[PDB]
């Protein structure tokens, strides 16, 4: 290149004006015991009075004697091996039950799990993945945990990929290849030690 | 299938006073060797307890013939360094290092001898290598940090201690060392902050609570002692701290009672015995001092912060329990 | 509704000064890049591999207790021999590098101090008793400092609310400031009066960065939107979006291609200015990214720090996890790279600052 | 608008979460009300986090608590109204400072940790 578009623009449009351009917006009390009691007492008294007046007007007989919007939380884990069917079923069932979108991509020694949803569901799923599941060298770690403007998959789907390029392009299809890049690089550095 | 019965019999014979019987049993077991290398170690210990250290050297030669683990090389280097030039001990340490890297005690001994001789930079390199290869050795980290601080450059010592804390992490020894490193300088509030963090992440640590009790001001010590008792009860360190606190307030009867409690709870702590002996000699009759001496000589302690500080320096390594107790009691 | 407003003519003459100071620098930059990029491939690969190995071999030292209160900002002087640190007390301090020895503590601030920045020619072409440093506080206040006073010199009273950051224009004639009035101001040193009061942000502005050749100015506010104003004509040229939380850091690259931003969503976004498109998104840390700093003149790696207790160095381009600098026991509140690229400094909420160097 | 010195000021959403958690802590016997009792908890090291009101009349009567919290490594926040804090604390008078304490094996641990993480991000 020879000139940047701003430098090309200037060479003159300069004068003592200050801009104010295109404004763009970003993307109860408790009751005390006494008050509680008062409210219940008043409600029940009013009900009794209305029933009594209803009786007095003949409508009833006298009683007888009694004889992710605005931001979605994302998390990314990676596991050594995930070929076990029971654990895959556990992951899928819990993700669907907690309304956690995302994907699981299996690979040689790097099985990456991406989940997306709300904070409480994310915490529940993280607890499940890090404490409830017994992996035993087969370990589980949290690669990343952040937030994004909107969801990026539709629902859980156990895609299978034995070639790194296939996994990378599958991730890129949605627009989330950076997760795969980070997980893969962390895996290489882990393997080199 | 195991020499547990043999070890029990040897201990019983040693507790009976029969020197010839135990010595003959040990010699026969070593000759037949129906056990691990412990026979050579017992022979060396008895030879040290035998007529003279010449017997200990002969037992060391016999073990070298038997060729136990590289710890035999450590013992040989130690014997050379006891009375000799650094050449032989350094050669033995180098041979052991070529043979094995971890155990880290070889690196510890090598660095300690390196400081013993002319310069310290080589000791720093030895500690650096040992930590790089072990690498989870609290004593090696402590030795390196103390060496660095002693030279100067407190910032490098602080960085080393921070790295050591990161690597483990969450062990009370490194936290206490960092607190004391900040304390020795003119920074007391920073030491208090580090103490707060260490107690946050190591709540039931006796030594940390013991340090915290005396990091407080005089009027703020009773509540801290009560908290320490509540969190970690029956811990010898906290009981010793309480006894010291009572002694510092002239409440000598309660101090004596709590010293008795401390000794009865853990008899393998050297510091408690020395503090009890000094308290007795500063307060009490002479038969109290002698009774403390006899109780301590009945059970030999170790694992003391400053008791092992004398029981490891090469100058008095071969000295016995009573003189070690006197030495420790005289340094406070 | 790009409603304009006519300001002073001093602003116009200053704009022309900026233009004729910046254009030749830009042309020199393009010529230098073109000359460099046409060298044999193997040499470049080998030199970059050696640089990556050196970065991987980084060690911490001189962990110094900077104060009794959290340390909020750290900067390297030109010639990389002094380090200026701000503290949440009213105190700013200067330390000798790499021995880290206190030199002439500064006093005058009453609230939490924000950023403290050396003049671009502080230790090369400026006498010590002139204006050398600039600092801002949590309350609306900005003070200039010299190297032999320990007391401030002529201040600036144009701000009434919190001032987030202060930056020197590369020429050194102008000083930038970002306020919580949802605006940022430009202060002229020679004229000695505010010349530009730009308001384009929905909420308060936090971070400001200046292009190397003095042409553009990047601004990151608490509205998750950043602006790229052209100092020659104002007229924000690039509105970059994609973050959902507040932007806390922004930094241009030595080459006029890339900008880097850090936000509260735990991501670091790399944008290309010649395509007007976000080019990459690094999942950097597990907490809000306080500051992102491109490497000095060469500009071959990116440094990030977040409210987790670690910083990170990534390759650029490629954005691979080259190194992680851990050790701090508290949040990393700021970081800087020596102009020679052989020293890194990081302050922390733990009241300490550490120096990382290649062993 | 409130006071520049009450720096880590929470917003309406975080304010609602904080007041709800304070109510739960009061129900669980894990709450201390008052600046003096908050100071005592900080000195004893049994404090999870500290909540203060930003409308204290002098406002210098509770500015020692942020420094104490920094020294003892405890998070802290400011709310806007002391009347609301007092109501959430279980009393009818205003309250300007309260502390959530540590109880072994309590069921509020997860919420307390989440609130701590949320607070620690406000110091920018």
């Amino acid at each position: 290149p020879e000139i940047e578009w701003w430098d090309s623009y200037i060479i003159f449009g300069i004068t003592n004006l200050v801009e104010h351009p295109a404004q763009l917006n970003p993307p109860g009390v408790y009751l005390t015991k006494k008050e509680q009691k008062k409210l219940r007492r008043q409600t029940r008294r009013e009900a009794q009075k209305e029933l009594q007046e209803k009786v007095r007007l003949g409508l009833m007989p006298p009683p007888e004697p009694k004889v992710i919007s605005q931001g979605v939380h994302i998390s990314v884990y990676r596991v050594r091996n995930l070929s076990n069917p029971a654990k895959k079923f556990k992951i899928e069932a819990n993700a669907g039950q907690l309304y956690l979108t995302g994907v699981v991509v299996l690979h040689k020694d790097v099985n990456v799990v991406v989940v997306e949803g709300g904070p409480k569901a994310q915490k529940k799923f993280k607890r499940l993945m890090l404490h409830r599941i017994k992996w035993d060298t087969n370990k589980c770690v949290l690669v990343w945990e952040g937030t994004a403007k909107d969801r990026s998959f539709g629902e859980m789907k156990f895609k299978q990929c034995p070639t790194e390029n296939m996994a990378r392009e599958h991730f890129k299809k949605h627009g989330a290849e950076h997760y795969w890049d980070l997980a893969l690089s962390e895996s290489v550095l882990e393997s080199t030690d | 299938k195991a020499e547990v019965l043999w070890l029990m019999g040897a201990k019983s014979k040693w507790l009976a006073g029969d020197v010839p019987a135990a010595r003959s049993i040990l010699a026969l077991a070593f000759q037949a060797n129906p056990n691990s290398e412990e026979i050579w170690l017992a022979a060396v210990k008895l030879e040290s307890e035998n007529d003279e250290y010449e017997r200990a050297r002969r037992l060391l030669a016999k073990a070298r013939s038997s060729a136990p683990t590289a710890r035999v090389f450590m013992k040989s280097v130690k014997l050379e360094w006891v009375q000799d030039n650094i050449r032989a001990a350094q050669d033995l340490c180098e041979e052991a290092l070529r043979h094995y890297e971890d155990f880290p005690k070889l690196w510890m001994m090598k660095g300690q001898i390196e400081e013993q001789k002319e310069m310290m930079e080589k000791a720093r390199e030895a500690y650096n290598q040992g930590l790089k290869k072990c690498p989870h050795s609290t004593p090696l980290w402590l030795l390196l940090s103390r060496l660095e601080e002693k030279i100067g450059q407190l910032t490098r010592a602080r960085a080393i201690l921070e790295k050591s804390r990161l690597k483990n992490p969450k062990n009370p020894g490194l936290w206490l060392e960092s607190v004391r490193l900040e304390y020795r300088a003119g920074l007391k509030n920073i030491a208090n902050t580090l103490m707060a963090k260490a107690l946050q992440e190591c709540p039931n640590s006796g030594i940390l609570w013991s340090e915290a009790i005396f990091l407080e001001a005089r009027p703020q010590r009773r509540t801290k002692s009560v908290d320490a008792l509540k969190k970690c009860e029956h811990d010898p360190h906290v009981l010793l701290a309480v006894a010291k606190l009572f002694w510092s307030q002239r409440k000598i009867t309660k101090a004596r009672e709590w010293f008795h409690r401390t000794v009865k709870i853990d008899s393998d702590l050297g510091d408690a015995w020395a503090f009890f002996y000094k308290f007795e000699l500063q307060h009490g009759t002479e038969e109290q001092q002698e009774e403390v001496r006899k109780r301590c000589e009945s059970a030999e302690p170790r694992h003391g912060e400053l008791w092992c500080a004398v029981s490891k320096d090469i100058a008095n390594w071969q000295k016995k329990i009573g003189d070690i107790l006197r030495l420790v009691a005289g340094r406070i | 509704q790009t409603w304009y407003h006519e300001g002073p003519n001093s602003l116009k003459v200053a704009r022309l000064w900026i233009a004729n100071y910046s254009l030749p620098r830009a042309m020199k930059r393009l010529e230098e890049a073109r000359l460099h990029k046409e060298i044999p491939e193997t040499t470049r690969t080998s030199q970059m591999q050696e640089l990556h190995k050196s970065l991987r071999s980084l060690n911490n030292f001189c962990s110094q207790i900077g104060d009794d209160r959290p340390i909020s900002y750290c900067h390297f002087s030109p010639n990389s021999k002094m380090l200026a640190t701000a503290c949440w007390s009213g105190l700013c301090k200067l330390w000798s590098v790499p021995d880290c020895n206190l030199l002439h503590t500064l006093r005058g601030h009453n609230t939490n101090v924000g950023a403290i920045v050396f003049h671009p020619k502080s230790t090369v072409s400026l006498d010590p008793k002139d204006v050398n440093l600039a600092s801002c506080a949590a309350d609306g206040s900005v003070k200039l400092w010299s190297l032999d006073s320990d007391e401030p010199v002529a201040d600036i009273e144009g701000h009434t609310v919190r001032v987030a950051r202060v930056m020197w224009h590369p020429s050194g004639r102008f000083l930038g400031t970002t306020c919580y009035d949802r605006s940022w101001r430009l202060w002229d040193l020679e004229a000695q009066e505010e010349i530009l009061h730009q308001e384009g942000h929905s909420m308060g502005v936090y971070d400001i960065a200046f292009h190397q050749d003095g042409s553009l100015a990047g601004t990151g506010g608490l509205d998750a939107f950043g602006r790229v104003w052209d100092l020659r004509t104002g007229r924000c040229i690039m509105f970059l979006e994609g973050h959902l939380k507040e932007i806390y850091g922004i930094n241009f690259s030595p080459n006029g291609y890339h900008i880097a931003t850090g936000s509260g969503d735990n991501t670091c976004k790399v944008w290309d200015l010649r395509q007007r498109r976000c080019v990459y998104t690094i999942p950097a840390h597990q907490n809000l990214v306080t500051g992102v700093k491109f490497e000095p003149i060469h500009g071959n790696f990116l440094l990030t720090g977040a409210y987790d207790n670690t910083a990170k160095i990534w390759t650029h381009p490629g954005w691979s996890p080259l190194k992680t600098l851990a050790g701090h026991e508290g949040k990393v509140m700021g970081l800087d790279i020596s102009s020679d690229g052989q020293l890194i400094a990081t302050c922390s909420y733990d009241r300490t600052f550490k120096l990382w160097m290649a062993e | 608008d409130v006071n520049p010195k009450a720096y880590p000021l929470a917003d309406a959403h975080l304010t609602k979460k904080l007041l709800d958690l304070v109510q739960q802590s009061c129900n669980y016997k894990q709450l201390r009300k008052g600046a003096n009792e908050a100071t005592k908890t900080l000195n004893r090291g049994i404090s999870e986090f500290i909540v203060m009101a930003a409308d204290a009349e002098p406002l210098e009567i509770i500015l020692h608590l942020p420094l104490l919290c920094e020294d003892k490594n405890v998070p802290y926040v400011f709310v806007r109204s002391k009347q609301a804090l007092g109501r959430a604390c279980g009393v009818s008078r205003p309250v300007i400072a309260c502390s959530v304490t540590i109880k072994e094996g309590s069921q509020l641990k997860q919420q307390i940790q989440s609130i701590q993480q949320s607070i620690e991000r406000l110091l920018v």
